[PDB]
């Protein structure tokens, strides 16, 4: 089975803060990632397909890079409007595995 | 040399080429269930290809004597097509890595 | 896509005609990628023009006809008795490649 | 320059239909495919056009389901099986490919078959 | 696009669950499908998936053996069967779509989610 992990667990930024998402991934899963944000109480959305290319209708804002074991979600602006959760997706080999997700406050 | 589609469209091994050869196993470590994007096929030219010659130009292939402008359809057909393997085929069908 | 409906419909004269037929086209295509399949009763169609700007390598001649995008002229010269058969136009370029509805010939 | 198509094949109405069609006479690995529907007292419908060097077909109105097609690439072949049969399904498929030697060739279609003659019964 | 479940209930202790979801504004007949789940409160979950062809099913290691799913393609809806039922059962279940990416006319399939649908929940008792 392949265990990933999110980080960090619960920040707070707002404006113009530039924040950080980690995803580890016990084996190397290479570029085959999905970056999702689930808002509270909706549906997750896809934001970033093939962990580094960016799904149409996203705004440009969040971004994606990694491979193997690291990736990474980035996002320089945080409008009051991304207040939800954001998933990694590892789908190597069944089965699929999730991780905890991560959290974003406002300052 | 030999024929088929490595050392004809593929990269062409030169006449009386020197140098060694190593061909292993690649089932795991980038290489997942299903089509993966990259690790396509490299056919349809009108040439033989020289030794140690890299074509990076990509181009709709020509089927007809006449071509076309950037329309597919009729002839003009790609000259590219993804490999279609898998971790759980056989033994002639397992990714293999050469260098 | 498909409102072709050729102008001709059954010749009957005896031999030395002069007549010529159309293929009709809803939109303009683009030259050198026509085609006029000869059918023949019991036996497998074969090409005698292709894209109405030249000719096969080996075919009976005393006919060539060409036209525009919207309406495809062809004449025929006194062609062989035996030559009495079906005429199917073809487009090319925009799939489907559909073909023509047909045209009967009678001696 | 010369094409052949497999017998004639009886079939049960709903399971599957698969035509076999050979080639020889000119190079196979860089060619076209395509595949025919005419009838007796009918017109011609051009059915999809397969690439078999390159895994490419498109379908009309009528194909998108129930129709797939299989490389087959020894013995110079190539294959399409259609699933659920219905009654009008008496046609002869017929087969082509064009004389292509070299990298660039004729566009017209001049090789052809001789089809197949599958009535859809008992 | 509209996707839209149905088949929720107020308790279902060891009982049979049919949960149907329904593909509309989309081919039904070229895509596969999922099935995630959502525990109420906790992270996300997948417990079975449908292929293209029907061929190919596979779910959790809790969820294989007990739980069942199809397709049905004349009615373009999808078929959940929910057997051997706990108390720990109770989660938000969804239905939803694979992407399937065209490189060089060849179809990538098990790669993301793209569409999702309202969803329902379903929770056990005692």
């Amino acid at each position: 089975d392949i265990q990933m992990t999110q980080s960090p667990s619960s920040v707070s930024a707002s404006v113009g803060d530039r924040v950080i998402i980690t995803c580890r991934a016990s084996q190397g899963i290479s570029s085959w990632l999905a970056w999702y944000q689930q808002k509270p109480g909706k549906a997750p959305k896809v934001l970033i397909y093939d962990a580094s290319s960016l799904q149409s209708g996203v705004p440009s804002r969040f971004s994606g890079s990694g491979y193997g074991t690291d990736f990474t979600l980035t996002i320089s602006s945080l409008q009051p409007e991304d207040s939800a959760t954001y998933y990694c997706q590892q789908a190597k080999s069944f089965p699929i595995t999730f991780g905890q997700g991560t959290r974003l406050e406002i300052k | 040399g030999q024929t088929g589609k490595i050392a004809d469209y593929n990269y062409k091994l030169p006449d009386d080429f020197t140098g060694c050869v190593i061909a292993w196993n690649s089932n795991n470590l980038d290489s997942k269930v299903g089509g993966n994007y990259n690790y396509l096929y490299r056919l349809f030219r009108k040439s033989n290809l020289k030794p140690f010659e890299r074509d990076i130009s990509t181009e709709i292939y020509q089927a007809g004597s006449t071509p076309c402008n950037g329309v597919e359809g009729f002839n003009c057909y790609f000259p590219l097509q993804s490999y279609g393997f898998q971790p759980t085929n056989g033994v002639g069908y397992q990714p293999y890595r050469v260098v | 896509e498909i409102v072709l409906t050729q102008s001709p419909g059954t010749l009957s004269l005896s031999p030395g005609e002069r007549a010529t037929l159309s293929c009709r086209a809803s939109q303009s295509v683009s030259s050198s990628y026509l085609a006029w399949y000869q059918q023949k009763p019991g036996q497998a169609p074969r090409l005698l023009i292709y894209g109405a700007s030249s000719r096969a390598t080996g075919f009976p001649d005393r006919f060539s006809g060409s036209g525009s995008g919207t309406d495809f002229t062809l004449t025929i010269s006194r062609l062989e008795p035996e030559d009495f058969a079906v005429y199917y136009c073809q487009q090319y370029g925009n799939s489907p490649w559909t073909f023509g509805q047909g045209t009967k010939v009678e001696i | 320059m010369q094409l052949v198509q497999s017998g004639p094949e009886v079939k049960k109405p709903g399971t599957s239909v698969k035509v076999s069609c050979k080639a020889s006479g000119f190079t196979f690995t860089s060619s076209a495919v395509q595949w025919v529907r005419q009838a007796r007292g009918q017109r011609l419908e051009w059915i999809g056009w397969i690439v078999v060097g390159s895994g490419n077909t498109n379908y009309a109105q009528k194909f998108q389901e129930r129709v797939t097609i299989t490389r087959d690439m020894s013995t110079s072949t190539a294959y399409m099986e259609l699933s659920s049969l219905r009654s009008e399904d008496t046609a002869v498929y017929y087969c082509a490919a064009p004389y292509c030697s070299g990298g660039s060739c004729f566009d017209g279609f001049d090789i052809w078959g001789q089809g197949t003659m599958v009535t859809v019964s008992s | 696009v509209q996707l839209v479940e149905s088949g929720g209930g107020v308790v279902q202790p060891g009982r049979s669950l049919r949960l149907s979801c329904a593909a509309s504004g989309f081919t039904f007949s070229s895509y596969a499908f999922h099935w995630v789940r959502q525990a109420p409160g906790k992270g996300l979950e997948w417990v079975a998936v449908i292929s293209y062809d029907g061929s190919n099913q596979y779910y959790a290691d809790s969820v294989k053996g007990r739980f069942t799913i199809s397709r049905d393609n004349s009615k373009n809806t999808l078929y959940l069967q929910m057997n051997s039922l706990r108390a720990d059962d109770t989660a938000v279940y969804y239905c939803a779509r694979d992407l399937a990416i065209a490189v060089a006319g060849t179809w990538h399939y098990y790669n993301g989610m793209d569409v999702w649908g309202q969803g329902t929940t379903v929770t056990v008792s005692s």
